[PDB]
């Protein structure tokens, strides 16, 4: 029932994981992820938070796998949570509005380079209502869809 | 004749036993590289009578034909070539040094999604081929699979398959009870069901996905009509707490195979299409609409963050949820089942009354005593 | 194989409290010595059948299905010996599978060798300073006193350097050699002399319990130890090209490990009486009578157990031959040349005066099955085995016309050239004379007499 | 001398005295061509394989001991041989699991490395106490882990229980403190009753029962054991697996005698 497309969503999502093309995801991997993102946990941490998901992969995600957690598994309060935790991720600000140029604070961290123009286009093809903020309920709705 | 048979292997040792059929391990002296040889006897001791003996050796001239059909797959064992006396049948193929899937499947009571995922991936990808060249197995049992040093699948005893002529469905019940499709049962139960087709491997391969990720088959009961009615009709549970830990991706491709009705089945060729067994290929250039990459950016913030969250909620394991619940948890329903298999794992072997789901006792005792 | 002794070691199982136990070394030995006897002259090339010793396969063999069983282990006392080097290299060869001599060996590496030579047997204690030396048995606390701290004697080193020569690994007898030449305790006029044991100091104990293996120990016991000592000798002979591997090994004990092939085991079915031939020949099998047989005359193995029981008799020294012992199918396998007569003698399986195993026809097969699997891969005379089985009148149905059908699908088996694992060349009697051990029985040759004169007549 | 341990042990009766040597040539036939099935069984006990195989010639062809005695003596050899691989193998022809435990106890049938996880379990305690014979920690030093001399300690106290069905039950309690003792880092420090661990475990699937709906009729007890029926033909793993209450009550005990408990490594 995942689409072509979520299916192809979670690969680039795996995509913007690895640095390296290594086909996998390390601990340091996704390390350097959430240190992006801002979330800097004890590298023993992370060895656990890889074991969580695979349970042998020795440390390294994998993308049939990583799909495997992608898929909603998640518990309506479970993704609830974490639905607003990308939120807050997303605003550094924390005002609650996603600017246009916080869409970009976050692809700067995880090292994509993409144009100004269409950063704004992301958030206008998707923004009706908040005009140069998605609004949380606009994350959400947008996350079923 | 014998003398052809030592003038190329020599049998070492006894690998596994069989009703009439005896696996051997052998040595290619020409070659001098390790191969199996499997050992029916046609007379059976003088139980079989002459059209037992008849029927063993067209069984057998049959089973060397579609092994002759389906050569040099990654995935099925190679007949190499095979002897055939008035007294037995010699067949000789590769060597698996581990045993069959049900050997593994004892050894480990729930085998992981990684690793039952490039198990079926051969499987079903046998079952292509199988399906292409038009020929039905009936009989996918885990015994019938068997395991290299390397983990790989090599699907053994295709000693039930029969091919169909093209649209022609089959109406014979072939196949150990609990591994047989709905209408198998149905066709052997009513004459105007005018037979099963290639569909039925879908049907059993499914099952292998219940008992390789649970330890115990998807329909189970010691009586053995009881096992069919919920085969037709087709109730089965992913209950817990055994299977509330694995990924939703797993169940629905579950389900699809073990859809009663044959035309809605999963077939192979769709089956390897299902999220489950995509795989990473580096090289995609996967373009997105704007509101693709903003998903992208967004889902690859909402894994992140869902990594910490899933581990965050694990919960260590304490005195207390010991007492209270010990299967309910992972580690230690997992090491239950273990430390089941040790002690009783030569309690399980093949048949009805031997099957693994005699270890698991996932239901009341008033519920299981109600009729 | 089946009597316990204190062994080489003289003090029985780990305990050292009298008890007799199976050793490997004893049972190892025995077959080596078994098979260096084996049709041997004991006058050398100017001696006659008087002078040679006749060696039973049955007794040798059976020896086998004990070192296979026991081994890595040297008893089910001790997980491992070192005395086991004495088995599997040298001077015995008496193991035949090539993983076994690696996997005992290594394990005598892990768990035996340090810096100053090899332990004899975990929780040894023979003179350890933790044991009393006025006591002659052991109490089974101190067992565990003796642990990590066991004397360790380079004799077993010498063992080491002996199997190199042998097995043809220079650097086997490089590591082991150097080794042993640290440990050689100089002496007289500066010839190196074999310390029997090297002994922890007393005050040291302590230390080798937490760190093993590396304190330094004393030389203790002999010195030199005469039985150590020849062997250093030994292996340095051989290692500096001044012996061979077989002048020292004439009988050719050191190819024991390269695999034999298996053997084609011989079957002549026979017929009890004229009225049996007749049901295998309407089934279509090919037997002579027991008296178209003759002059080759069949007989119960029980007789050729009686026969070997005048083996070895002297009565001035009063020696009695061999006792009374069952004889398998690796004895009764042979053809026999007793006074000139050609004897096949019946495998015991089928012997019916004894117990019941032989009237189950059923059982009959399996056991045959069976025997024909333990002739087809350890048989080690010339020739081919020659399994005589003769048709009885209990082996056909309750009727009495027919042949039962288990026995009747074994004998189809046989002619087939395939049954229980072995390779069976069925035939006629007159036909496997010539492929056959012809063991010649030279004490025959001028009560089993008396019987067997007449029996010949 | 040993045909004349065996006719000393054949007690008089001499039917007994013939089985006790037929079964002996197919332990050794089996030993020497399917070396697996004594994995399991470190004694081979010739005495008690007749009275095992009594049982399952009596429920099988349902008939009366005496009846399974003198059917006991009318088998083939094969038939024989065959019934004791039956025995021996696994293969299956009160309950099932109550005859799948009066056929694992009975034999002494024990996991391979039993024998050597009671070491590592005894040296984490003081010793294993079964009806009231302990089997000490001196053990653990006195005998290495692989010695057969301890591998006699532990079935001489395992022996303790006459009814086979609960001796499997305790064995499989022993276990269960072994799977615990991992996860547990410190050292319960005393005596433990591997006998009570069952006890509450069957007062524990007492309670889960009764309150799941099961009649004081299906919950029946056994006579001398003090284990309900049901609980012996429960099956070991699942939600309600005798396993399961038996990692259950593997805990109570360990909360009175450790007061502090830390559980790690999952
Ligand atoms: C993590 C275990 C939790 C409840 C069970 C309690 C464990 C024990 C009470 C002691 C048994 C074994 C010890 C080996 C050292």
């Amino acid at each position: 029932q995942l689409t072509e497309e979520q299916i192809a969503e979670f690969k680039e999502a795996f995509s913007l994981f690895d640095k390296d093309g290594d086909g996998t995801i390390t601990t340091k991997e996704l390390g350097t992820v959430m240190r992006s993102l801002g979330q800097n946990p004890t590298e023993a941490e992370l060895q656990d938070m890889i074991n969580e998901v695979d349970a042998d992969g020795n440390g390294t995600i994998d993308f049939p796998e990583f799909l495997t957690m992608m898929a909603r598994k998640m518990k309506d309060t479970d993704s609830e949570e974490e639905i607003r935790e990308a939120f807050r991720v997303f605003d550094k600000d924390g005002n609650g509005y996603i600017s246009a140029a916080e869409l970009r604070h976050v692809m700067t961290n995880l090292g994509e380079k993409l144009t100004d123009e269409e950063v704004d286009e992301m958030i206008r093809e998707a923004d009706i209502d908040g005009d140069g903020q998605v609004n949380y309920e606009e994350f959400v709705q947008m996350m079923t869809a | 004749s014998a003398q052809d048979f030592y003038e190329n292997y020599e049998p070492k040792e006894i690998l596994g036993r069989g009703v009439s059929s005896v696996v051997r391990r052998c040595i290619h002296k020409p070659t001098s590289q390790e191969y199996a040889v499997k050992v029916i006897d046609v007379t059976g001791g003088g139980s079989f009578s002459p059209e037992e003996v008849r029927e063993l050796r067209e069984a057998t001239l049959k089973e060397v034909d579609i092994l002759r059909k389906v050569s040099g797959h990654p995935n099925i064992i190679q007949l190499k070539d095979t002897y055939e006396t008035n007294t037995f049948f010699f067949l000789v193929f590769d060597l698996m040094k581990r045993g069959e899937l049900f050997d593994y499947l004892t050894e480990k009571v729930t085998l992981s999604e990684k690793e039952t995922r490039k198990i079926m991936r051969a499987l079903l990808e046998v079952i292509c081929t199988l399906h292409k060249l038009n020929i039905v197995h009936r009989d996918l049992k885990p015994e019938n699979i068997l395991l290299d040093d390397n983990m790989n699948i090599k699907l053994t005893d295709f000693g039930f398959s029969c091919q169909l002529e093209p649209g022609e469905r089959l109406r014979e019940v072939c196949g150990t009870p609990s591994y047989l499709a709905p209408e198998i049962i149905e066709c052997s139960m009513n004459e105007d069901h005018p037979g099963y087709g290639k569909e039925v491997d879908m049907w059993s391969t499914g099952v292998i996905m219940y008992t390789l990720l649970a330890g115990s088959p998807p329909f189970w009961h010691r009586k053995q009509m009881l096992m069919l009615r919920m085969i037709m009709s087709g109730n089965y549970q992913f209950g817990s707490p055994e299977w509330d830990d694995y990924s939703d991706t797993v169940k629905d491709l579950v389900s699809r195979f073990l859809v009663v009705q044959p035309q809605n089945r999963y077939t192979a060729e769709e089956a390897l299409a299902h999220p489950f067994f995509q795989q990473y290929l580096v090289e995609e250039v996967r373009h997105f609409s704007p509101r693709g990459k903003f998903k992208v950016i967004a889902l690859t913030v909402l894994a992140s963050v869902r990594i910490y969250y899933q581990y965050r909620r694990v919960k260590p394991v304490t005195r207390e949820i010991v007492i209270r619940d010990p299967y309910a948890l992972r580690p230690l329903r997992r090491l239950i089942d273990a430390y089941a298999f040790r002690i009783y794992g030569h309690w399980v072997k093949k048949g009805q009354q031997q099957n693994r789901a005699a270890l698991f006792e996932n239901t009341p005792k008033a519920v299981l005593l109600s009729l | 194989y089946k009597t316990a002794d204190f062994g080489i070691w003289e003090r029985g199982d780990k305990t050292n409290q009298g008890i007799s136990e199976l050793n490997a070394s004893s049972v190892g030995m025995a077959k080596a010595a078994l098979e260096a006897l084996d049709e041997l002259d004991l006058f050398g090339v100017k001696g006659g059948p008087q002078s040679v010793i006749h060696v039973l396969a049955d007794e040798v063999q059976h020896c086998q299905s004990i070192l296979n069983s026991l081994l890595p282990r040297a008893s089910t006392s001790k997980e491992v010996d070192a005395s086991l080097l004495s088995v599997v290299s040298f001077p015995a060869f008496a193991v035949e599978d090539s993983q076994l001599v690696e996997l005992t060996k290594q394990e005598i590496i892990t768990k035996l060798q340090g810096r100053y030579g090899c332990c004899r047997f975990l929780r040894d204690g023979y003179k350890t300073p933790k044991e009393d030396p006025n006591r002659l048995y052991y109490e089974p606390a101190e067992l565990k006193l003796f642990e990590n701290i066991e004397c360790e004697w380079p004799l077993f080193w010498t063992y080491f350097i002996l199997d190199g020569v042998f097995s043809g690994n220079a650097e086997q007898v490089q590591e082991y050699k150097e080794a042993l030449e640290a440990v050689l305790i100089k002496g007289k006029n500066g010839v190196p002399l074999l310390p029997e044991l090297y002994s922890v100091p007393p005050d040291r104990v302590d230390e080798e319990y937490q760190n093993p293996h590396t304190v330094d120990r004393v030389p203790m016991g002999k010195l030199p130890h005469m039985w150590g000592q020849s062997l250093y000798i030994l292996g340095s002979l051989m290692a500096e090209g001044f012996l061979a591997p077989g002048e020292i090994d004439p009988l050719n004990r050191r190819f024991s490990t390269v695999p034999k092939p298996d053997v084609v085991v011989q079957v002549s079915i026979l017929a009890e009486t004229e009225e049996i031939k007749t049901i295998l020949k309407d089934k279509g099998i090919y037997v002579e009578t027991i008296a178209e047989v003759y002059p080759i005359r069949v007989q119960p193995a029980r007789i050729l157990s009686h026969i070997y029981s005048s083996l070895g008799c002297n009565n001035r020294m009063k020696l009695s031959g061999r006792p009374y012992r069952h004889m398998g199918v690796l004895g009764t396998s042979k053809l026999y040349d007793i006074r000139k007569t050609i004897f096949t003698f019946t495998p015991q399986f089928i012997d019916q005066q004894q117990f019941y195993l032989a009237l189950d026809n059923k059982m009959i097969v399996e056991m045959l099955r069976t025997d024909l699997s333990y002739l087809c891969s350890r048989w080690r005379m010339t020739g081919q085995p020659t399994i005589t089985f003769p048709i009885s009148h209990s082996m056909l149905d309750e009727d009495g016309t027919s042949l039962n059908s288990s026995i009747l699908a074994a004998l189809r088996k046989m002619q087939d050239g395939y049954f229980g694992g072995a390779r069976v060349q069925t035939g006629k009697l007159s036909e496997f004379l010539t492929t056959s051990c012809c063991t010649h029985l030279s004490f025959m040759d001028p009560e089993v007499a008396r019987y067997l004169d007449h029996l010949l007549a | 001398a040993l045909t004349q341990l065996i006719d000393e042990a054949s007690e008089g009766d001499m039917s007994i005295s013939i089985l006790t040597q037929e079964i002996m040539v197919y332990l050794a036939m089996y030993m020497r061509t399917q070396p697996g099935l004594f994995a399991e069984m470190f004694r081979l006990r010739i005495g008690l394989i007749i009275q095992v195989m009594a049982t399952e010639l009596a429920h099988s062809l349902r008939c009366s001991a005496e009846e399974a005695t003198e059917g006991l003596m009318n088998l083939s050899p094969s038939a024989m041989k065959n019934l004791l691989h039956h025995i021996l193998s696994g293969k299956e022809f009160q309950g099932q699991w109550q005859r799948r435990r009066r056929l694992d106890g009975a034999l002494n049938r024990v996991p391979v490395g039993f024998y050597q996880k009671v070491w590592k379990v005894l040296q984490k305690c003081h010793g294993l106490s079964v009806e009231g014979f302990v089997l000490p920690s001196s053990t653990t030093r006195e005998m290495t882990p692989g010695e057969i001399k301890f591998s006699v300690h532990v079935e001489s106290v395992l022996n303790r229980v006459p009814q086979p069905e609960y001796r499997q039950l305790l064995v499989e309690a022993i276990l269960v403190l072994t799977m615990l003792a991992d996860i547990e880092i410190h050292s319960i420090g005393s005596i433990i009753a591997v006998e009570k661990i069952v006890h509450i475990a069957n007062d524990l699937f007492l309670q889960e029962q009764k309150t799941l709906g099961a009649d004081d009729t299906m919950l029946a007890k056994d006579p001398a054991s003090g284990i309900c029926t049901l609980l012996y033909d429960s099956a070991p793993s699942g939600r309600f697996g005798t396993m399961t209450y038996l990692s259950k009550a593997a805990a109570t005990y360990v909360q009175e005698f450790l007061p502090h408990s830390i559980c790690a490594m999952q």
